[PDB]
């Protein structure tokens, strides 16, 4: 029972912070393309 | 130019070079003062720090 | 009578300890060369392992007492291996020797976190998080234990070589008394013997970098 | 230096004073360190000779404990 | 192996009987050194080589000693 | 006197001014802890 | 023995392949994973993934989160959310975002965004350490 | 037991004192370790071309 | 000032060669050994080399320093050189390396 | 004399009670090993606590050693 899951999140948010964060330490070479291979369109309806 | 000549002589110093085996270190550090420890920073043994040792 | 090789050698009547002592540098070369022979090779290269393997987790005040540390490491190491030899006599196995190496250092590293960081210096004798019902005698047992420390460093190193060498000398008695009996239980003996002393080597070399860590971990803590 | 000499004045020609004793030694070191272990390609013999006279040297203050457990009686 | 007896067959003999003059002729060149004292012009390297084969006929007559009581190390009784 | 102080005493006093001075009043107490226990005897 | 299949959402860097050891950060600890390893699932946290392949090479890889797999067979499935070797990044952005998520945490209150930037101060902190 | 002989305990602990903090210290202290040769392939102070 | 390439030809780690040629010319090449042979049956026979515990103890430690050797001698000799060698190289680099640079300045 | 034979037995009896801080660094060092198995960028701190927790078991090894001693010497 890691923190995160006592606070209530869901480890699609952990992976989606995770991910995020190596995608931000990337670097500027890689970044914009790795952020687009991985942008999120979906809208909920 | 005499930025040139300059840089010429020093690269002739550089050429004209003690064969390695027999240099001292303080030889060394007068070929690269870079290599030089700098005893200010870190006045005591091994005046580097350990990480990069 | 057993404890022949412990008494404090004499030569002529002159105290031949001192040279004994003096030695195990004299096994150490320097050079202001470039590049040098094999032996100063390998241990400019044990020296720096030493080094880096010790002196990394200390801070910038720490470090100063770096050529301390490995100067200790070595000279203990060596000392110990050449206990190893063939009717050599080991000043480690004297406590008086071990208890000067320990006092003055444990008690200068004590000294210098009581005179500086005097606040914490007195709070890390109390964890953080103790509850109050019980902070009189978790004082009290941190006290003993830090006023004891250096005995025990010079005891566990002093009685460990001394067992060690005590107990190669009676496993090499007892081969020699079973020299005129079953030759095969000779050579198991023999062979326990030969295990043992490489046991011995180990637990010299062990024994030095342990005396070493204590003593750089007490530093740590006191700085 | 002796192996040549055949006078015993060269006895007294010496220094026998401390800065002579002690010059005498660093020599000595200086030329078994030389001719032994400051060269490159070197052998282990550089050292394992020093051990054994060190084992020599124990022995022999080692020997006055050691006449007392004599096999025979003669 | 076997090249121990090899060397042997040279210098590990019972010397000849033929051989013993040129011992003796030695012997007395031994002894006229020592009379006219003339070791002295002996410099100390031969000197030391002489002494130290000495030693080594020294060790041959402890090794025949040992040989001869039958024990190896002191005596037995 | 000459090369002595000069090659002891000259490399040493950083640290026997500064870094070991805690270490020499442990020496001190080393001493008089010694000094008690040989006159105990 | 070993199958493994190291795969991204974008990318497959092994599939089937024949390697000796590889070493996961996963959320429960570390381990090392070999042939015939003891069949479990397990999800992963942001740290080095290094495979050891039969030569003795060793690819050191980073993985920001995902699932490993061991199973009966020996066959490993390393499914990584984002996959990226090491020399991609640096330590200088690294260091500043960590500074700003500890920033944020000492001045945010609220559990779950409190959860959340430690999320990021974990990925973060794993991210310098592993670097260098 | 030899090592409680309180008669010899100086000459034990001087000569470690002494090859503890002096010797054995110094012949570290010859032991240096320069700093890596580094040759900097990009280190040239050429003004702003003159104009 | 270079190096010597080579050391002193000691024998068996505990003899120079300078003693066995010095020897040589009267007693030939058994004259050594035979005077080994000699002094030892002598120190344990006058009860000069008393045998005790002493004894096996130096013959255990005495094996396990030249089996040692005969081990991992060639390992650490190689290693040594490595070293130097690398070092050297890496000081190569360095030479010429400055070179260069001044050169395009 | 009778006292001097209690001394020495009690002082071996006294002397028994240090198995126990042989046990506990025992554990103590086997669980860090675990620990650092599982964890190991944490080494550093975890090295801290088990430095503690030897501190303490050599503690308690330390009180019987001292009654062997106050016995045998103080008494």
């Amino acid at each position: 029972v890691a923190y995160w899951r006592q606070a209530g999140l869901s480890y699609i948010r952990y992976s989606q912070i995770c991910a995020k964060a190596v995608r931000d330490a990337l670097k500027t070479e890689f970044k914009a393309n790795a952020e687009k291979t991985s942008g999120s369109n979906v809208k909920i309806v | 130019k005499a930025r040139i000549v300059e840089y010429e002589k020093e690269m002739e110093k550089m050429k004209n070079l003690i064969p390695f085996d027999q240099m001292t270190i303080e030889d060394l550090n007068e070929a690269f003062p870079e290599t030089k420890l700098d005893k200010k920073k870190y006045p005591y043994w091994p005046h580097q720090p350990i990480e990069n040792l | 009578n057993l404890f022949a090789s412990f008494i404090a050698p004499t030569i002529l009547g002159l105290p031949a300890a001192v040279l004994i002592i003096l030695f195990p540098p004299l096994l150490i070369p320097t050079s202001k060369y470039l590049i040098n022979n094999r032996l100063i090779t390998t241990q400019q290269w044990l020296i720096k392992l030493t080094s880096k393997q010790m002196m990394t987790m200390h801070n910038t005040k720490g470090r100063t007492w770096s050529l301390m540390l490995v100067s200790l490491i070595i000279f203990i190491a060596t000392t110990n291996l050449l206990g190893l030899l063939p009717h050599s006599f080991t000043p480690t196995t004297q406590l008086s020797m071990n208890l000067a190496m320990a006092i003055p250092l444990w008690a200068g590293t004590v000294i210098m976190g009581f005179r500086s960081k005097i606040k914490n210096a007195l709070a890390h004798f109390l964890p953080q998080g103790t509850p109050t019902p019980l902070i009189p005698m978790l004082v009290i047992i941190e006290t003993i234990s830090l006023l004891i420390q250096p005995m025990a460093l010079a005891v566990r190193l002093t009685a460990n070589i001394t067992a060690g060498h005590l107990l190669m000398h009676l496993i090499g008695s007892a081969t020699l008394a079973m020299s005129t009996i079953n030759l095969p239980s000779t050579l198991i003996i023999f062979t326990i013997l030969i295990l043992l002393t490489i046991l011995e080597i180990a637990v010299a070399l062990i024994q030095a970098y342990v005396f070493t860590l204590l003593v750089s971990l007490y530093l740590h803590d006191n700085t | 230096e002796v192996k040549l000499g055949e006078l015993p004045s060269w006895i007294l020609m010496r220094d026998f004073s401390p800065s002579g004793i002690f010059g005498a030694f660093q020599r000595g070191y200086y030329r078994y360190y030389n001719k032994y272990i400051n060269v490159k390609k070197g052998s282990i013999s550089g050292i394992t000779m020093v051990l054994a006279c060190y084992v020599l040297f124990s022995y022999s203050f080692s020997y006055k404990h050691l006449k007392h457990e004599r096999l025979r009686k003669y | 192996l076997a090249t121990f007896w090899y060397y042997a067959k040279v210098e590990l003999v019972p010397p000849t009987p033929a051989e013993i003059p040129r011992a003796i002729q030695s012997l007395k060149k031994i002894v006229n050194s020592a009379q006219t004292g003339s070791f002295k012009q002996l410099t100390v390297k031969e000197a030391v080589l002489n002494g130290l084969v000495a030693t080594e006929v020294l060790m041959w007559f402890y090794v025949g000693e040992i040989i001869g009581k039958r024990g190896i190390i002191g005596y037995d009784v | 006197l000459q090369s002595i102080i000069k090659n002891i005493w000259i490399p040493m006093k950083p640290y026997y001014t500064k870094v070991y001075q805690e270490i020499w009043i442990g020496m001190g107490l080393m001493g008089f802890i010694v000094y008690k226990i040989r006159a105990a005897d | 023995q070993m199958s493994f299949t190291f795969a991204s959402p974008t990318q497959v860097f092994f599939n089937g392949a024949n390697v000796r050891q590889v070493d996961v950060p996963t959320l429960t600890g570390a381990f090392g994973i070999l042939a015939a390893h003891v069949p479990t699932l397990q999800v992963l946290r942001p740290g080095l993934v290094v495979v050891h392949a039969e030569d003795g090479t060793t690819s050191k890889y980073f993985v920001s989160s995902g699932s490993i797999a061991v199973n009966a067979d020996s066959s490993v499935q390393l499914l990584a959310e984002e996959a990226v070797t090491l020399d991609m990044l640096d330590l200088g952005a690294a260091k500043a975002n960590l500074e700003k998520a500890q920033a944020e945490l000492v001045g945010t209150a609220d559990e779950a965004t409190r959860a959340e930037i430690q999320i990021r101060i974990e990925a973060n902190e794993a991210l310098v350490k592993a670097l260098e | 037991m030899p090592q409680l002989n309180t008669t010899v305990w100086p000459t034990m602990i001087t000569p470690m004192l002494l090859t503890l903090f002096l010797i054995t210290q110094l012949k570290m202290l010859n032991t240096n370790y320069h700093l890596p040769p580094s040759p900097k392939p990009m280190k040239m102070k050429n003004y702003n071309k003159p104009w | 000032p270079p190096l010597p390439e080579y050391g002193g030809k000691v024998r068996y780690g505990l003899i120079p060669e300078e003693f066995f040629q010095f020897l040589y010319p009267k007693t030939g090449v058994t004259g050594p050994y035979v005077l080994g042979t000699g002094l030892i049956l002598y120190a344990l026979s006058k009860e000069i080399y008393v045998i005790s515990a002493e004894t096996f103890t130096a013959l255990s430690v005495l094996g396990v320093m030249v089996y040692g050797i005969k081990k991992y001698g060639p390992f650490v000799a190689d290693f040594a050189d490595k070293l130097n060698e690398q070092k050297l190289a890496q000081l190569e680099e360095a030479k010429q390396a400055s070179i260069q640079h001044i050169q395009n300045a | 004399d009778i006292d001097t034979a209690a001394k020495f037995i009690g002082a071996g009896a006294a002397t028994v009670g240090v198995a126990g801080s042989g046990a506990g660094i025992g554990t103590v060092f086997g669980s860090l090993i675990i620990g650092y198995a599982r964890n190991p960028s944490l080494k550093q701190q975890l090295f801290s606590y088990a430095i503690l927790g030897f501190a303490l078991s050599e503690a308690m090894g330390l009180f019987c050693l001292m009654v062997a001693f106050l016995i045998l010497f103080a008494m």
